[PDB]
């Protein structure tokens, strides 16, 4: 459950002294519930990011406040946050945030690791991820190595290894062909039904925003969706 | 996460990353090669003079050529001024004397009375042997045993001498007694004159164990035929020609405790109006120059650690900083800062300790290396002489190794986790973007 | 592709990295600061040692007391050995002398027939004037001006010395001529005595114009009332008296151009039979120990430019290999490599302009700092104000800076160039890649 | 004129010693006439950014012959390809490749520096290039300071900005949502019909695809294609 109340966001750029603000989100709400799949659309740079780059902790709000699970997650320090995220969120990035250093493999696991699961009770999970996106033959590759679209799904298979609470989606369908969405969509909606993950998946696509229970449109900053409907 | 799954990612991204890690590794190496080699050249520096210091014994002394006010000089209260390690008084006697082996006989040797336990703690210059710690052993000069002539030989001596009639410089000196002098007795004659008999007196000999043999003079020329009685042998050469100071000659000597001292020592024995000499007087400033040297190697050690600290800082700042974005995804996925914080301090750790042991052991085979070289240095661009220095151009002691891995790993360490601590401390979105 | 383009895109790629620009303009800069004060420190200390050199005659002296093969010493054969600077033989004589200004007199002056040119040549130690140049032109003693005395004080002293004696610690010694004895003109009466006459013969007197003062003695007690008179007007005295043998105590000394070439003069006087004594004979080792130390310096100097080469060369290599991805942008877009290059050797050349520029403002005040600061810590641990040198701690000359600048701004520039250059022999997609 | 003749390209990959091969395209042949918009589709790591990259020079195949307006271009050295990239391309990255020191600006000013553009002409260009991607206001922004679609507009930006012969376009429709893009694709057919530019798109999106005159599916590393629409 994701519950955004009233937020605004901006960003200060420029020069010092001579620094602009960049109004983003104006008075922002969005109710998640719990086991939902809600969809934010809107235009490239209506916010969208920011908007889950505000839910999962990565800036502070200017305003308003971001209750998680019951819990104010706004007032949270980095490492409350960090534990957060750990317990609950997944983040499937738009540019995917793999750590170069690592290798498809490596970066998939690196969220057991920091849970600390168990070494070898790392490889089934990270192997069946693997193929559950499929990348089982480039485990081995570097991000260096891999495809937009299988960079994209070593993000989502990472988001997705843990089985988070939350799931917060950045345009994870972005880089992938039809067949490969598909799969991708067909995993979510799996996930989602199976183990209940809440995802907030931003989007372009209009599949992809069919899949949701909820539809949030994000323009001029105003999170106009309140989309509902049952299944 | 697991201690074994930190060291696996920190393995794996230093892996990934070796020219990074190569540049942090030679960073720290060559701060603590340079500090180690440096302090070394300047330890080894330091040993040379202690050990010129302790040999010498010219750097130390503090020569008494008399008093104002004119009074006795004892050397009991000469020994009451600080940072004063010996005080040799001699009582040079050139009265006749027949210090005898046996066959071969000397007659030119000079009898030298001082405190054998004072030229000990004074370190005596010796070639061979020991300072003499008994009553009955005595050092003797190193030309004393060349002077041990029979007559057969000194016929021709005195002959050769004669003959020469202002041409003495094809003078062939008999080699005299050339087997080990050392450890052998003597038989010391000395005897009683006076003008009173006008002839020789009662007579009376003694039988002197020579232990030690002073330093070979340099430059030749001086004939050091003098023979050392310790003074609690005293009055028993003194009791035949007794000391009316017309050949009696006295040399005080006050040494000092280190070079540092000896101009204190020099000015504290002005004070009190002895006519002292030391090194201080003969060359002015020479206490000044020793002390701006040791400011000098004090300031280029500071100004060492400056600059290895600083390239290790530069360096690790660096290559953490660019570890940026990799920490804001750890703290995306859920890494707590701690443990962030945690393997980069391990990794600069890591770094720090690889470095330190490279540098140390670069170190020692440089200090290796040059302390080999020195000597070709010496050889090829002086020629031949370098055997009577002994120094030590490169020294490594223990504390040095101590203290430069310390200073070295500690910065490296710190260097390393600052900018991780200012990636942890910051929101995601930020070390995400590398900044803004 | 224009030099203005590259400037601002260089400018506006610096604005937006300030650390790494930072980074390694700080590299550059404690580099060449290091550099420069480090050999600042050297140059000082070599500065000192010159100056020495300069100002006591004893670090050059080789004193020549006798030749083997008893005969006359010839002062003119002793300057054909090489490195020697000057040869000053001083004929001292003891015979009595009457040097008057007036109504006082002087009694106890001791005459020093030497070559002044010789004098000038082996930087005779003056406290005050200079050495004599002319024939009549006279340099006497310290205490020459405080042993003129008229008969009313000399009265006091004899009285003063013959019915006080008992211990003669504490006698007020008259003031003599306190005024500038310099620049001013005395006349030397010498009485020939002998006793063929029994009785004061002829005598002649010569006006003789102090020009300088030699150096005050080492220590109070040490009494300089010496008179020194060109080796021109010991013809004279030759003519009026015979100084041969029993008040005549000639001392020969044979001075080098530099301490270094003390060690082989002395050697090649010793060689040709002459009975020497320098520095290196009373301080056995003294040239190795003077050679080592250069050789620590040199090896100093060696591994500081290491460090400092070290240090710029991972700073230029980190920051310029974290822009592999732009120069893979760069070129992707069209930019040829050598516009590439360009860019960078001019970033690379701006850097280490900059940190040069920055490091020898920063050695200059640094060198200013410890000039300021060594007298301060002398006089804080002087003890009793220690000896009196005049020593240069840091000396930068222009050449230390245009080597220093030279050396880590070329190795900024190589250190920058290296990576840009791979970088731009690389495929595109391997750039935008970071490598593999 | 794009004539990609029997292109075989693998990667190698691994440590020192055991190394793999990657068989990425296996005797691709693409022929895109001058003027033409020609549609790579295919699914996620199938090779079209590999295609393209060897198009472009940014990689070498491993065997066959690229040849560019009739110059074969195979064996050019980093020195020539940057001279032809320059005279005749413009790419669109898929990831952007935006230099992070520069704003949005002096990135789409970068290439008309590198072609010696004279600064009072450069400013009309690049504002006239923003205005056409929508990026008006976002011209002091830096990459970072941008959103995904709005980096993607900006590489857009900088490869059309010289009218370059042929535009070598990644995927450069996946960040932008449906307005965005039909702009973007609006641009592009209008460069297409004045200009004469020759375009090799990649996408995964069915109406970006539906605007190429000729339409290739990558599929196994094998370029099928051989289908000319008629638009
Ligand atoms: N760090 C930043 N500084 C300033 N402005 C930013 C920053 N990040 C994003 N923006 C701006 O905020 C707006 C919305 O950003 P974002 O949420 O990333 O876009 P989108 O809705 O396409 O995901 C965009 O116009 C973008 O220019
Ligand atoms: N540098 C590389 N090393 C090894 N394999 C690579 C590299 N780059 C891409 N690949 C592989 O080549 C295949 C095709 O890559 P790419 O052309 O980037 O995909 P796409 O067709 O989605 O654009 C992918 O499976 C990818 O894993
Ligand atoms: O680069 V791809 O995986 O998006 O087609
Ligand atoms: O510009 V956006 O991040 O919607 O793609
Ligand atoms: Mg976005
Ligand atoms: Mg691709």
């Amino acid at each position: 459950m994701i519950d955004v109340q009233h937020i605004d966001h901006s960003f200060t750029i420029g020069k010092k002294g001579r620094e602009n603000e960049v109004p983003v989100l104006k008075d922002v709400s969005l109710s998640v519930a719990k086991g939902e799949i809600a969809c934010i659309v809107g235009r490239s740079g209506s916010g969208k990011s920011t908007l889950l780059n505000l839910i999962s902790g990565y800036i502070s709000p200017t305003k308003g406040r971001i209750v998680i699970n019951g819990t104010d997650v706004t007032g949270f320090n980095e490492k409350e946050w960090a534990q957060f995220r750990l317990d609950h969120f997944g983040f499937i990035f738009q540019s995917f945030q793999l750590i170069p250093g690592l290798t498809t493999y490596e970066n998939v696991e690196m969220p057991l690791a920091l849970k600390g699961i168990k070494p070898s009770e790392r490889k089934q999970k990270v192997q069946d991820m693997l193929k559950r996106v499929g990348l089982e033959n480039h485990a081995a590759h570097y991000p260096n190595e891999l495809s937009g679209g299988q960079q994209q799904r070593v993000s989502i298979a990472r988001a997705l290894i843990l089985n988070p609470s939350i799931i917060l989606a950045d345009e994870p369908t972005g880089s992938l062909d039809s067949e490969t969405e598909h799969e991708v969509l067909e995993l979510i909606q799996q996930l989602n039904r199976e183990r209940g993950i809440t995802f907030v998946i931003i989007t372009h696509d209009d599949e992809v925003a069919s899949i949701g229970h909820s539809k949030f449109q994000l323009h001029d900053g105003v999170l106009k969706g309140g989309i509902t409907v049952e299944v | 996460m697991r201690f074994k799954d930190q060291v696996h990612f920190i393995r794996r991204n230093m892996k990934k990353n070796r020219l990074r890690v190569f540049m942090t590794i030679l960073a720290t190496t060559m701060a603590c090669a340079f500090l180690v080699v440096l302090s070394s050249v300047g330890f080894g520096i330091q040993k040379t003079i202690t050990d010129m210091t302790m040999s010498q014994q010219i750097v130390t002394k503090v020569s008494v050529m008399g008093k104002e006010g004119d009074k006795p000089i004892k050397k009991a209260d000469l020994e009451k001024y600080d940072h004063v390690r010996s005080v040799v008084e001699r009582t040079q006697v050139y009265e006749p004397n027949k210090a005898t082996l046996g066959n071969r006989t000397n007659e030119s040797s000079n009898l030298i009375f001082t405190n054998m336990n004072d030229e000990l703690k004074a370190n005596m210059e010796l070639e061979k042997g020991r300072v003499a710690k008994s009553e009955n052993e005595i050092v003797v000069g190193y030309d004393f045993a060349k002077r041990l002539l029979t007559k057969k030989e000194s016929e021709e001596y005195n002959k050769k001498i004669e003959e020469a009639k202002g041409n003495p410089e094809d003078i062939k000196e008999p080699k005299g007694y050339t087997k080990d002098i050392l450890n052998k007795t003597i038989e010391l004659s000395v005897s009683k004159t006076d003008s009173k008999t006008g002839d020789v007196t009662k007579t009376k000999t003694y039988d002197f164990k020579i232990v030690g043999i002073t330093k070979k003079p340099s430059q030749d020329w001086m004939e050091d035929s003098n023979i050392f009685i310790s003074d609690q042998f005293k009055k028993d050469f003194s009791e035949f020609l007794d000391f009316k100071g017309g050949n009696v000659e006295t040399n005080i000597g006050v040494f000092a405790d280190k070079f540092e001292n000896v101009e204190q020592l020099t000015n504290d024995l002005t004070d009190d109006g002895y006519y002292v000499t030391s090194v201080t007087t003969e060359l002015e400033g020479a206490n000044t120059f020793f002390m701006v040297f040791k400011i000098g190697l004090i300031f280029v050690g500071c100004i060492a650690v400056i600059i290895s600290a600083i390239g290790i800082f530069n360096t690790m700042t660096m290559a953490v900083t660019e570890r940026t974005q990799e920490i804001g995804i750890m703290k995306a996925i859920g890494a707590s800062p701690s443990i962030i914080r945690r393997m980069f301090l391990m990794e600069s750790a890591y770094i720090g300790i690889l470095g330190c042991v490279i540098g140390i052991i670069i170190s020692y085979g440089v200090s290796y290396l040059v302390n080999l070289a020195v000597p070709m240095i010496l050889a090829a661009t002086s020629g031949g002489d370098a055997g009577d220095l002994n120094y030590t151009f490169s020294y490594i002691p223990a504390s040095l190794v101590i203290i430069a891995v310390v200073i070295c790993g500690g910065v490296a360490v710190i260097s390393g986790m600052n900018p991780a601590r200012k990636a942890t401390k910051t929101n995601v979105l930020t070390a995400l973007r590398r900044e803004l």
